[PDB]
């Protein structure tokens, strides 16, 4: 939300900092190790996952929009990672994702692209 | 019930208490409340998941290195035994409070906690998004215009829409220049028309030589005096023969 | 073509194929070519004529972009797609499946960091104008012709001189060709922008002989004397 403020100065200090937090972000260990009465156990774990995954896409993609709009305008070098972390978002969900993405707009038909090119 | 079948595709009697445990509710009468509550769908059919997940189990129901030896505090009778006063001989503290007494010397002269350890000695493509040189738009004058007056040498050089406009317009503007028409100003002039207050003299001879519209506003003003109760119209009696045969009678 | 409509697993070798023979045969021989896919394109149709949508011309145009202009099959692959953009006139619907071909691929081009991409990309927007959706309503097709006002105006804003130069021999080419089409207060301003301050551009001289290359086809235009006057 300071990023998506554009209060802060944008500049290849602020590259780095949105980049290696990209990585940050885009870290294998960030999600939980339950998704990676006990099988139930399991099953509200799961559950509990997807409604929280869609409650982190819900909050995420408007400042995501909002970010990558003044960050293009910058042409901010923390990009390519912007277009790298948000497909593995992409590869979370392969269909529903594509339906929230078209209530989105201008970002899902080049990730059905790039998803096309790593298969 | 989509999730009911959806809670199926993986695979009453009960008392479920909404909220904190002040609420009590039956499951038919918890679930069915929830399907209407306060949240987007999407939470909506997270929380009813909740629900079935909590009803279900209440159904179901019925590597390590070596320590530091210097980690570990000493034992209090040995700190007992061995005190350390002030100048004023008041007791301030421990010997054993201190490491420099677990020191440990070395040929060399150093001094070290842990004695146990190591002493000290052609298809390729382009890269997208690389920026370059870009050299901004300046403005200024490259030129120059010298005039010298207000010297040659020779040797150097030797080696029906619009039918619809023009049909209804004209009397959009004949509208325009239309008399001004105010119901009480237009009753006063049609009564000051008649010779006297409440005397009969056509109505039609009244609105003779005015203009068509005129004449149409005539006789809705007529028509409103007469619909107010305060003017009386007398027509001959029957149906077709009673036009332009009206007269204002003023009454009140 | 029908070679192409028999196998359709076979494709991705011939796509290999002229992959690996590209750099033998000529610039009438590239054109040859391009008429071959241009009437390959045509006789297909269906779930193979689908796949070719997504094997064999956006990888070609993805390749163009990306080649470098030292490559000389990269004037090759430029060319060929310039007569794609010319053909696209020729047929109707063909613009509609170049746009849903572009939707993903034209956009981030637009603002590729790269001078080189983008000087590419500009070289196939310029010609790709003007970009017309059947089905979009009145709204949008004022949204989008007004979406392509702001990003030919954002791409002569270029602060590279040679995109700068593209872009004023691309809207030169839009003011000739459709000058009629665009509003009178977009059409006054564009031209106060390209004369009262591309003139005096001091950083380069020859961006200023693009606006001389480019002065002669602009004279065509009849109702415009009094105002380029």
């Amino acid at each position: 939300a300071c990023f998506a403020d554009g209060i802060l100065p944008l500049d290849l200090d602020a590259s780095e900092l949105l980049s290696d937090t990209f990585e940050v972000l885009s870290s294998k260990e960030i999600k939980l190790l339950a998704m990676r009465n006990v099988v139930m156990q399991e099953a509200q774990k799961k559950l509990i996952s997807q409604v929280q995954k869609r409650n982190f896409i819900e909050n995420i993609i408007p400042i995501i929009i909002s970010l990558k709009t003044v960050l293009e305008k910058n042409k901010i070098p923390a990009l390519r990672e912007l277009m790298h972390y948000l497909r593995e978002v992409m590869q979370d969900y392969r269909d529903e994702l594509k339906d929230f993405f078209a209530v989105d707009k201008q970002l899902a038909s080049e990730l059905e692209y790039d998803m096309k090119k790593y298969q | 019930q989509p999730i009911r079948d959806l809670t199926k595709n993986w695979e009453d009697q009960i008392c479920i208490s909404f909220d904190e445990g002040k609420t009590t509710m039956n499951f038919i009468e918890a679930a069915l409340l929830i399907q209407g509550s306060a949240c987007v769908y999407s939470k909506k059919v997270e929380y009813l998941y909740s629900l079935v997940y909590q009803a279900l189990d209440f159904i179901s129901g019925k590597i390590i290195p070596l320590l530091p030896m210097a980690l570990v505090a000493p034992d209090e009778m040995e700190k007992n035994n061995n005190p350390l006063y002030s100048r004023q001989g008041e007791v301030l503290a421990s010997r054993k409070d201190f490491r420099m007494n677990t020191c440990v010397p070395h040929p060399r002269g150093a001094f070290m906690l842990e004695p146990e350890g190591m002493s000290p000695m052609p298809w390729q493509s382009l890269d997208p998004f690389d920026s370059l040189e870009s050299k901004p738009f300046k403005k200024g004058r490259p030129y120059s215009v010298p005039p010298c007056v207000e010297l040659q040498d020779f040797h150097q050089w030797y080696l029906r829409i619009r039918d619809w406009e023009d049909t209804v317009q004209p009397l959009l503007q004949e509208q325009e220049q239309h008399v001004p028409f105010d119901i009480h100003t237009y009753g006063d002039q049609l009564v000051s028309r008649f010779p006297q207050l409440n005397e009969w003299c056509p109505f039609a001879e009244l609105v003779a030589g005015q203009p068509a519209f005129e004449v149409c506003r005539s006789m809705l003003a007529s028509l409103q005096l007469a619909n107010d109760y305060t003017v009386e119209i007398t027509q001959q009696p029957g149906l077709e023969m009673a036009v332009d045969t009206m007269s204002l009678r003023l009454l009140t | 073509s029908c070679l192409f409509n028999w196998n359709i697993n076979f494709i991705k070798m011939i796509h290999g194929t002229i992959k690996n023979q590209l750099q033998g045969l000529q610039k009438s021989l590239m054109v040859y070519i391009a008429e071959i896919y241009f009437r390959a394109w045509k006789k297909a149709s269906g779930k193979i004529l689908e796949a070719i949508e997504n094997d064999c011309i956006q990888d070609f145009m993805f390749h163009g972009i990306h080649l470098p202009r030292r490559s000389p099959v990269h004037s090759k692959v430029r060319e060929v797609l310039s007569y794609f953009h010319h053909q696209k006139k020729v047929r109707q619907g063909v613009e509609e499946m170049l746009y849903r071909l572009y939707k993903p691929i034209l956009w981030r081009g637009l603002k590729a960091r790269n001078s080189e991409v983008r000087s590419n990309a500009a070289l196939l927007f310029v010609e790709a104008f003007p970009i017309r959706d059947p089905n979009l309503h009145a709204i949008e097709m004022d949204s989008e012709i007004q979406k392509q006002f702001e990003e030919l105006y954002s791409l002569l804003e270029d602060p590279y001189p040679m995109v700068r130069s593209t872009g004023i021999l691309g809207v030169c080419k839009i003011t000739s060709k459709y000058w009629e089409m665009m509003p009178p207060t977009i059409l006054i301003d564009l031209l106060k922008k390209v004369t009262g301050e591309l003139a005096f551009d001091t950083s380069s001289a020859d961006v200023r002989c693009s606006v001389f290359k480019c002065l002669p086809m602009i004279l065509d235009n009849k109702l415009s004397h009094p105002l380029l006057e």
